């Protein structure tokens, strides 16, 4: 048995109705039950049986379904209900667990302000250069971050990191870095951060020149 | 009074030994299905055993073979022995009551953290990330090369918290982790305000400050 | 010289839940275990002592027949050595078995739409069955160190759990008929 959950995160303000997804592969009747997990805690139970809820869970919470399909309902969304939740299938070990949706603040589109950092070259001094990229304060989460280095497409060669939604501005950020031996950084002049968004018109650049 | 507090996790070299505890209160072990649930950095949950309140186990096929679940009913504790750890056992491990169709997985651990890496401890070495010389400016910290987890970092002593965004570690492919810090702050400050990021590292008692300027 | 009546062993109406297992003893008969085999309508047939062509050719003072329905994934605990909900708190076959474990997909007659909750098994115990025992208490489980006092409610759980045989479910969670034949002379054939 294989569990789907849909989405993979969804965006809500508070007092949102809020529906979670989950399709089971086969058919398990109502062998199934939803769980809430906040970051650094452990799993917390919302319901089971598919819709038996949980002594002491508030009752704005609600599942249903029985075969392949299950929902999770919170009637109306209250602040302390941002969080990931999971399904897992009941009565049976190897027992399977869904995907995982984040459901995550709701909030108007803002554009990244990008920024470029090239190599100190204190670190050069040390045969590697790690050059990084700064997204700041953008929403919604999702983001394309393309390396070029001569204009040369880069993949295989960069991490990146982002930050939870901010308290305050319910907005993100991300970091990507390049990195390279010196010797191939100093082969090349351009190197250039392209960032894509939702709230960009057209792509942004930022590059420097080596030196 | 209804917990499981759980211990036994730390850090430790790929085909090595580690044992974990479930001390239980409010729920009797050796009447219960037991299980453990794990967690890999940025996964999802997976289920690793059970043991019956007969007695018998049940393991995930990634880890029989390795993990021993068991039970101590004097001390009311569940264990799981972990033998040969690889690099995929990395995760936070949970302890959880399971009462299958009748419930479910309704009494969890804290959750205990095991490490498995063939690298050493290793304090960062930390690189400014210098404003640029062409409104909001941005400048920051590159903490690279550490190990293990985790790295803190505050901006003038805890003085600079407004703009600061400290990003959550990655693993690089050499074993060692990296993160960096920024904050944006006005352009016209760049002149005047002093900017120290200040890196702390406790497993290697490492601790680094940086002024970063343009 | 009369049949022996795995008919109305085979052929019940209706199957007995795993927990509360049925036996009935088969005495005083001839009995035609090729026809069982050369049916062709079972999925599992597998017997553990001798061979099916071969006891045929064989005779025990009695054979007992237990029937039951169970979930298609836990066809494989009704077998000696195993665990498992059922092997260890509903039906439990001994190491030295020597009889015949005989199964076949009932999912056209023991399920329904919104769930046929007949069937019945345990699902909690203090612990295992003794071989060929058959507990059928309904005493609520003390899951902690309170008493449970006869009702429900946090660590106090009521052993039996429903079933939920739905037409829809995967074969594995089907429900599937089983009957196990005991062999220990008045039954030849
Ligand atoms: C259970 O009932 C079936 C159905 O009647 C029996 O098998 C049939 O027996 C008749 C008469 O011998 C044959 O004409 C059919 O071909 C058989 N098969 C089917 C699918 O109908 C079966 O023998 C009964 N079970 C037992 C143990 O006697």
């Amino acid at each position: 048995i294989q569990l789907t959950q849909s989405p993979s995160s969804l965006s809500a303000s508070v007092g949102d109705r809020v529906t979670i997804t989950c399709r089971a592969s086969q058919g398990i009747s109502s062998y199934l039950a939803w769980y809430q997990q906040k970051p650094g805690k452990a799993p917390k139970l919302l319901i089971y049986a598919a819709s038996t809820l949980q002594s002491g869970v508030p009752s704005r919470f609600s599942g249903s379904g029985s075969g392949t399909d299950f929902t999770l309902t919170i009637s109306s969304l209250q602040p302390e209900d941002f969080a990931t939740y999971y399904c897992q299938q009941l009565n049976s070990y190897p027992p399977a667990f869904g995907g995982g949706t984040k459901v995550e603040i709701k909030r108007t589109v803002a554009a990244p302000s990008v920024f470029i950092f090239p190599p100190s070259d204190e670190q050069l001094k040390s045969g590697t250069a790690s050059v990084v990229c700064l997204l700041n304060n953008f929403y919604p989460r999702e983001a394309k971050v393309q390396w070029k280095v001569d204009n040369a497409l880069q993949s295989g060669n960069s991490q990146e990191s982002v930050t939870e939604q901010d308290s305050k501005d319910s907005t993100y950020s991300l970091s990507s870095t390049l990195t390279l031996s010196k010797a191939d950084y100093e082969k090349h002049k351009v190197y250039a951060c392209e960032v894509t968004h939702q709230g960009l018109s057209s792509p942004v650049t930022k590059s420097f020149n080596r030196g | 009074e209804v917990q499981l507090v759980e211990s036994g996790g730390g850090l430790i070299q790929p085909g090595g030994s580690l044992r974990l505890s479930c001390a239980a209160s409010g729920i009797t072990v050796s009447s219960n299905y037991m299980s453990w649930v794990r967690q890999a950095p940025g996964k999802g949950l997976e289920w690793v055993s059970v043991i019956y309140s007969g007695g018998s186990t049940d393991y995930a096929d990634s880890v029989k073979g390795r993990f021993t679940i068991s039970r101590d009913k004097s001390k009311n504790t569940l264990y799981l022995q972990m033998n040969s750890l690889r690099a995929e056992d990395t995760a936070v491990y949970y302890c959880a009551r399971d009462l299958g169709e009748a419930g479910g997985m309704d009494v969890w651990g804290q959750g205990t953290t095991v490490t498995v890496s063939s690298a050493s401890t290793k304090g960062p070495s930390v690189f400014p990330l210098a404003p640029s010389s062409k409104g909001t400016a941005a400048l920051g910290c590159l903490v690279k090369d550490y190990f293990p987890e985790p790295v803190t970092v505050s901006w003038n002593s805890g003085a600079l918290t407004s703009g600061v965004h400290t990003f959550p570690a990655v693993l690089q492919s050499s074993g060692l982790y990296s993160l960096s810090s920024v904050v944006t702050v006005p352009s016209s400050s760049l002149g005047t305000q002093t900017y120290i990021c200040n890196v702390n590292h406790k497993p290697s008692n490492t601790k680094v400050d940086k002024k970063v300027e343009p | 010289t009369n049949l022996c009546p795995f008919g109305e062993v085979f052929n019940a109406t209706r199957f007995a839940s795993v927990y509360a297992w049925n036996r009935k003893r088969i005495s005083n008969c001839v009995a035609d275990y090729s026809v069982l085999y050369n049916s062709a309508s079972f999925s599992t047939f597998k017997c553990y002592g001798v061979s099916p062509t071969k006891l045929n050719d064989l005779c025990f003072t009695n054979v007992y027949a237990d029937s039951f329905v169970i979930r298609g994934d836990e066809v494989r605990q009704i077998a000696p050595g195993q665990t498992g909900k059922i092997a260890d708190y509903n039906y439990k076959l001994p190491d030295d078995f020597t009889g015949c474990v005989i199964a076949w997909n009932s999912n056209n007659l023991d399920s329904k739409v919104g769930g046929n909750y007949n069937y019945l098994y345990r699902l909690f115990r203090k612990s295992n069955l003794k071989p060929f025992e058959r507990d059928i208490s309904t005493e609520i489980y003390q899951a902690g160190s309170t008493p449970c006092n006869g009702v429900e409610g946090f660590n106090c759980y009521f052993p039996l759990q429903s079933y939920g045989f739905q037409p829809t479910n995967g074969v594995g969670y089907q429900p599937y008929r089983v009957v196990v034949l005991s062999f220990e002379a008045t039954v030849c054939g």
